[PDB]
């Protein structure tokens, strides 16, 4: 089942972590991503990439099974942007694509920047619960409220955005069981004949979707949400000694980075 | 029949929530009866209910029905003679309609199974008029409706292309008086017609009106399969595992509390009514 | 009168037809009132107008005052901080990421301590009989522990007006009685009122006040002894009769005759009882 946007529970040190040090933390290696330009500061951030996955405490094949069609669909992106490219050697020029040793390399590059960005955001969502990753970036955009610009209503709008993706998959379960249980088989035939049968589900996914992420505002508006000003909170949002946990993770990788990086 | 041998489910086995849905299950349910699934909530009647049409498959054990085997490797291919054969009523109508009207919704069953379009059109239309669905409704989305409504949607499409077996999670829930009666009594001649009905139901009263069996649940534990009789034989076994009694075994109970003994066991209002008048003869 | 919707015209979305049309009724304070009718009456439509999630057609001539408010664009939030719903899908009613966040959610939104949310939540899960499942996703659960969850969210905030919605539906016979003692006892400790939009007629039975619903008009509305002695316009409507009053009829078609000032099994059992005696 695709985790990406979707809360897992855990126990582990990454659960205990701020959100908004979470949120720091990875625009800081979303940014840091952009700064790779020599293979060895590439291989730097795909380490600690995987070691702030590994940090969740989600097996391997979990983890992988959460996040694999979206990586199959970076593969094909980066294959495309391959062929399309090309520079320095070339090694076979079949018709009007092409396949080169720098468009290999860049390939390759985009495929890691795109792919470190979705276990990135994988890694946020999954540990953080949605409404605090909405808290967390109410508070980022706090200087934001100069020039009287409602952030609230901005971080409510970026948490249903982020919630958007899960409500798809579940949608897709959804009516493809709903289907089913009245006779559909989207496993029959070839390739062809399983897209006929997927495509009409296209528009009634999108659509239910977007109606499931507006029910959610209209829920919270139902119990009184006004705003998130002036309320409580249930959990207790302060800094803690596990929070300078990620400040070292985003020192190291950036002295790393500045040591490694091409200039 | 349908055969469960040692059938459990967990959900989400792996993860640190794991929870086991259904336990060790192991029936056989008869064809061409009236079944009645009863138990407290979250005891794993709908976990049974997907299991049946093979939505869910089993974590271990072995499912035979319908001339199917499903087992925990069994997998989705060929299964739809299954769901031919088998139908599923949703918890939630919710879940269960996707097409853009009540019409297409309902006749898009009879589609999938060999129904051609003045077929699929004339059941859609007969199942909708039996589910009693106003006339003017049928071109309306099935989500511009009531709960109600969408509950007769959702048993008009699920009845629309006769399966032999009719599983029920709760289909009377959301329904007015006349409505739940006229649902059960549809279902009741449904299955008098040579079907099998299986009914997950948390009124007591279709438990005693309506079925011939009973399969009782507790935490996904199977603790009794027999008769309404026998299951309603004791109140202090019902009330031990988070079940109820009949309202007119639980007047007659009453009756007797009060000093007028009953003869036998009534079940029903009507029988209820008949021991009150022997009584009083 | 903690209610007053008077005159009240609403089309959904275009509809050709009104959900409710002309429709005026009053709520007692402190009181129980079932909200009864067939299926396509517009008792979740007037639910969700007294919240103010949805506005009548004609705004100067329908008036909706929910205790001594006029209900309109600029007093919604005074309004919904008085009136707390329980929706008739509970996957509506869902906000937070386990059980005891979306209990918490609406104590979050009126600003109660913490110290004192953490006992309110706890309590309020484990009144509904939920306390195994306090750090459950809500979405993983059944829909009678979906409806628990549900009713539970609301009771945490005991609201001035609660509005059940079918609350009941998916309960066992165990958690119908369980969580009905404990909307009453909560009302009763905290001076409430109880809208309970029901199908079910033994539950309306108990009501202090019925109101009757079709085609989204106020049919009829009393108390529950003046209400469903009227058979006819109940069956015609497409309701029914509490068990007792049943009951009553099959033992009069079978030669049992029986006072009509019977409504209650207590009743009916001592007046068999002395039956008997004779
Ligand atoms: N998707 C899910 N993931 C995890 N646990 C689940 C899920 N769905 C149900 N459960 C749990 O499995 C158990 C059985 O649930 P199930 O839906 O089978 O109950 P039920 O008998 O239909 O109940 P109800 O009468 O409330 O509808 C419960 O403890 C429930 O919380
Ligand atoms: N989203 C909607 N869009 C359009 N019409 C709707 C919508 N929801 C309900 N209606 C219609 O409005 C009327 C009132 O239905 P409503 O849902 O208020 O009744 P109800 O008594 O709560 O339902 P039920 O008893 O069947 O659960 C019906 O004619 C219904 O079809
Ligand atoms: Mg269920
Ligand atoms: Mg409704």
């Amino acid at each position: 089942k695709i985790i990406i946007g979707r809360y897992l529970p855990g126990t582990t040190f990454v659960y205990r972590v701020d959100p908004r040090a979470k949120l720091l933390t990875t625009f800081y290696f979303i940014i840091m991503i952009f700064l790779a330009n020599n293979w060895v500061s590439y291989l730097v951030i795909s380490i600690f990439g995987l070691a702030y996955v590994f940090a969740t405490g989600l097996k391997a094949r979990v983890f992988w099974d959460g996040v694999k069609p979206m990586i199959w669909m970076i593969v094909f992106t980066s294959l495309l942007q391959t062929f399309f490219m090309a520079g320095g050697k070339v090694y076979w020029h079949w018709w009007i694509f092409t396949l080169s040793s720098e468009g290999l390399i860049n390939g390759l590059y985009v495929f890691i920047r795109f792919a470190m960005i979705i276990l990135v955001s994988t890694v946020m969502t999954v540990t953080t619960k949605p409404l605090e990753i909405a808290d967390a970036m109410e508070w980022m955009l706090t200087p934001l409220k100069l020039f009287k610009v409602n952030v609230g209503m901005i971080s409510l709008v970026i948490s249903i955005a982020l919630r958007f993706v899960p409500t798809l998959f579940d949608q897709t379960v959804k009516i493809m069981n709903a289907q089913r249980s009245r006779g559909a088989d989207f496993n029959d035939g070839g390739l062809v004949k399983r897209a006929k049968s997927v495509v009409p589900m296209l528009v009634p996914l999108f659509i239910d979707s977007l109606e499931v992420a507006l029910d959610l505002s209209t829920a919270m508006e139902s119990r009184g949400y006004k705003g998130s000003e002036g309320r409580t909170r249930y959990r207790i949002l302060e800094w803690s000694k596990v929070d300078l946990i990620p400040v070292a993770y985003c020192l190291l990788l950036t002295i790393l980075m500045i040591t490694t990086r091409k200039h | 029949a349908i055969k469960f041998e040692n059938v459990s489910y967990v959900y989400s086995p792996g993860s640190p929530l794991e929870a086991i849905g259904l336990d060790q299950l192991n029936f056989s349910l008869e064809e061409g009866k009236f079944i009645a699934l009863v138990g407290h909530t979250g005891s794993g009647k709908s976990t049974l209910m997907q299991h049946f049409n093979a939505l869910l498959k089993p974590t271990s054990g072995k499912i035979e029905i319908a001339g199917y085997t499903i087992t925990p490797e069994t997998g989705n291919k060929g299964l739809k003679d299954l769901r031919r054969k088998v139908s599923l009523a949703f918890q939630f109508s919710e879940a269960q309609l996707f097409e853009n009207t009540v019409l297409k919704d309902v006749e898009y069953g009879p589609r999938n199974f060999g129904f051609s379009e003045d077929e699929a059109r004339e059941a859609a239309l007969k199942w909708l008029k039996k589910v009693g669905l106003k006339d003017d409704l049928i071109e309306h989305s099935p989500f511009d409706l009531s709960g109600g409504q969408m509950r007769r949607v959702a048993l008009a499409g699920v009845l629309a292309y006769e399966p032999e077996i009719i599983c029920l999670d709760q289909p009377a829930a959301g329904l007015d008086p006349m409505g739940r009666l006229e649902m059960m009594q549809l279902f009741k001649d449904y299955q008098a017609a040579g079907h099998t009905v299986i009914l997950v139901t948390h009124n007591m009263d279709d438990v005693a009106d309506y079925a011939d069996d009973v399969l009782a649940l507790e935490h996904g534990r199977l603790i009794k399969h027999a008769s309404p009789k026998e299951v309603f034989k004791d109140s202090e076994w019902l009330q031990k595992h988070h079940l109820a009694e009949p309202r007119s075994a639980r007047f007659a109970a009453k009756l007797e509390a009060a000093g007028l003994k009953l003869p036998g066991q009534p079940l029903t209002m009507p029988e209820l009514a008949d021991a009150i008048k022997q009584s009083l003869k | 009168s903690d209610n007053i919707i008077s005159f009240d015209h609403v089309t959904f979305t275009d509809s050709p037809r009104p959900a409710l049309s002309d429709l005026s009724f009053a709520i007692e304070r402190g009181s129980w009132t079932a909200l009864i009718g067939h299926n396509g009456s517009g008792k979740s439509t007037v639910s969700k107008l007294i919240n103010g999630l949805l506005a009548p057609d004609d705004l100067d001539k329908s008036s909706i005052t929910v205790d001594g408010v006029k209900l309109g664009a600029d007093t919604v939030w005074e309004v919904r901080e008085k009136v707390g719903i329980v929706f008739q899908n509970p996957d509506n009613q869902f906000v937070g990421a386990t059980v005891s966040d979306d209990v918490a959610f609406g104590l979050e939104n009126r600003a109660v301590p913490r110290p004192e949310m953490l006992k309110i939540v706890a309590q309020a899960v484990a009144d509904v009989g939920m306390a195994d499942y306090a750090d459950s996703e809500p979405s993983n659960l059944s829909g009678g522990q979906k409806q628990r969850v549900a009713i539970a969210g609301i009771l945490a905030v005991k609201p001035q007006v609660i509005i059940l919605d079918q609350s009941t539906s998916m309960l066992d016979p165990e958690g119908k009685e369980q969580i009905l003692d404990l909307v009453r006892k909560i009302k009763e400790d905290n001076n409430l009122t109880v809208i309970s939009i029901t199908h079910d007629l033994e539950e309306a039975a108990g009501a202090d006040q019925v109101l009757v619903l079709d085609d989204g008009q106020l049919l009829d509305q009393g108390k529950p002894e003046e209400i469903f002695p009227k058979v006819e316009m109940l069956k015609r409507i497409g309701l029914d009769i509490p068990f007792v009053y049943r009951l009553k009829q099959l033992l009069k078609e079978r030669g049992i005759v029986l006072p009509d000032e019977i409504d209650d099994d207590e009743k009916l059992v001592q007046s068999l009882w002395q039956l008997n005696s004779k």
